[PDB]
């Protein structure tokens, strides 16, 4: 689909935050160490070799296209992802958790957008997200 | 969950006041024996077609009413029946958003239009006519500021201007003509050679998009914006001294903003028909009823006159009624694509200059179809 | 695997949903 095409050329982005159509390997450490993670420079460049069928040191958009394709148990990636926000384990992400990792990544949101993505996953209204909610929100795409 | 005979599932988007329509089918269910899901999926308005007739859509969808008409010629939505006497509670204008094929394919909720937006401590009175604006710009670049700031590249926001004057999308009774396609006639030029000699006279500039208008006037930079309810909330946050008021006409005709009407149409695969009919007649539509909603989140202008009439006290709600009133109904119907696409690069290629106004124009009328 | 690289689209996904529905609220992008 063009539609998640371009959702995953805005997820590109993220890494590629030059825009110059590559991903390096510290543009990749660069946002797993704004989400708490501790990769080595090792485990970097063998994130990148994985995805960069060039064998230039750099993972491209077609590169990058052609793996998200590529799928069984995405469950266990947004499980890890839950746990990223929910920092203190508690089983409930607030909305200062959301906006701690947000502003990690250089999202920008005003306070009210924050509690507005808040409010829509709180399917049960008690004001946080617990893991169904956030499975909810994460599978519809 | 799945639609029931019996019971009530109902999709509206996650900006809505969705737990406040909540609160209208707990009612519903209080009075009646029947059970009310409110639901607000991410991306309804493009599973609906997916999973319509297959029971795992709603009873009932709330949304623009421009992607209704696409619905309607797809067989999804029912045809709705209510009295005479209940569409006299609206608005007449509103009723003429939800037609396709002249029938009736969804209720009416709340109406929306782009305003003029204005910083009172820069421009205690607003312009009432875009030809006095170039003058007030001279003024305020003296004073280190500028007259207006607003989104030059969609279509949408750049079209009251170019309709002021005898533009429009498809001619309009209850049916819209394809042929008749509204955007090379001399109102659309003499509109949008205006909205030109803006940039060309240094009044504007052709790379201003949402963002850079947005922070120009939260900013207090610029002394006017042009821009819907939805803006209001970031403004609020500003603390900018602002207004909101009827457009600025040109050559003495009212601004034509685009209409957008939020309705609810009734899923032509359910078995609650007669039951949704009455859940919106009657529970929704009622001050009542969009009050616990409004209060929710809010909704704008209303189509409902009675409810209108008492939110109208903000007179930034009047002034979204009073310039949807003197706009155009965003057309249902699918060769809107072609139109927006066609002017959305007439507007840009004109703007960015190496391109003749009247070139443009004669390309997007073709580009229609 | 790609499991963090994954992992971190999908943290990042609750924000482009937000900004895709926040863009077509407000009529451009
Ligand atoms: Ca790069
Ligand atoms: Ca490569
Ligand atoms: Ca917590
Ligand atoms: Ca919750």
């Amino acid at each position: 689909t063009e539609e998640q095409i371009a959702e995953f050329k805005e997820a590109f982005s993220l890494f590629d935050k030059d825009g110059d159509g590559t991903i390096t390997t510290k543009e990749l450490g660069t946002v797993m160490r704004s989400l708490g993670q501790n990769p080595t420079e090792a485990e970097l460049q063998d994130m990148i070799n994985e995805v960069d069928a060039d064998g230039n040191g750099t993972i491209d958009f077609p590169e990058f296209l052609t793996m998200m394709a590529r799928d069984t148990d995405s469950e266990e990636e947004i499980r890890e992802a839950f746990r990223v926000f929910d920092k203190d384990g508690n089983g409930f992400i607030s909305a200062a958790e959301l906006r701690h990792v947000m502003t990690n990544l250089g999202e920008k949101l005003t306070d009210e957008e924050v509690d507005e993505m808040i409010r829509e996953a709180d399917i049960d209204g008690d004001g946080q997200v617990n893991y169904e909610e956030f499975v909810t929100m994460m599978t519809s795409k | 969950m799945k639609i029931e005979e019996g019971k009530l599932v109902i999709w509206i988007n996650g900006d809505k006041g969705y737990n406040g329509l909540a609160e209208v089918g707990k009612k519903f269910e209080k009075d009646t024996g029947i059970k009310v899901t409110v639901e607000h999926p991410d991306k309804l308005e493009e599973k609906f077609p997916q999973v319509a007739a297959t029971g795992d859509g709603p009873d009932i969808i709330f949304w623009a009413h421009d992607r209704f008409g696409g619905y309607a010629q797809s067989g999804l939505l029912a045809e709705i029946t209510p009295a005479a006497a209940f569409q006299d509670k609206l608005y007449p204008f509103t009723w003429d958003a939800v037609r396709y094929n002249g029938k009736l394919i969804a209720y009416p909720i709340a109406v929306e239009a782009l305003s003029l937006i204005y910083n009172k401590d820069l421009l205690p009175n607003p312009p009432k006519t875009w030809e006095e604006i170039p003058a007030l710009d001279k003024e305020l670049k003296a004073k280190g500021k500028s007259a207006l700031m607003f989104n030059l590249q969609e279509p949408y926001f750049t079209w009251p201007l170019i309709a002021a004057d005898g533009g429009y999308a498809f001619k309009y009774a209850g049916k819209y003509d394809i042929k008749d396609v509204g955007v090379d006639n001399a109102g659309a030029k003499a509109g949008l050679t205006f909205l030109v000699d803006l940039i060309k006279n240094k009044h504007m500039n052709a790379d201003t998009d949402y963002s850079i208008a947005e922070a120009a006037f939260n900013k207090g930079e610029t002394a006017m914006t042009i821009n819907g309810p939805w803006a209001w909330s970031n403004i609020d946050t500003s603390a900018v001294n602002y207004g909101v008021t009827v457009l600025p006409t040109f050559k003495g005709q009212p601004s034509k903003p685009f209409v957008g009407v939020l309705s609810a149409g009734i899923n032509a695969a359910s078995p609650n028909k007669e039951l949704a009919k009455e859940f919106l007649e009657n529970y929704l539509l009622t001050d009542e009823g969009l009050e616990a909603v409004n209060k929710d989140k809010p909704l704008g202008a209303v189509a409902l006159k009675s409810y209108e009439e008492e939110l109208a006290k903000d007179p930034r709600i009047a002034a979204t009624m009073e310039n949807a009133q003197k706009g155009e109904i965003m057309p249902n119907i699918p060769q809107m694509s072609a139109f927006w696409y066609a002017v959305r690069t007439a507007v840009i290629n004109a703007a960015s200059g190496r391109q003749t106004v009247d070139a443009a124009l004669a390309a997007a009328q073709t580009n229609a179809a | 695997d790609e499991n963090a690289i994954r992992a971190a689209i999908f943290i990042q996904k609750w924000y482009r949903r937000h900004q895709a529905r926040r863009e077509m609220l407000e009529h451009h992008h």
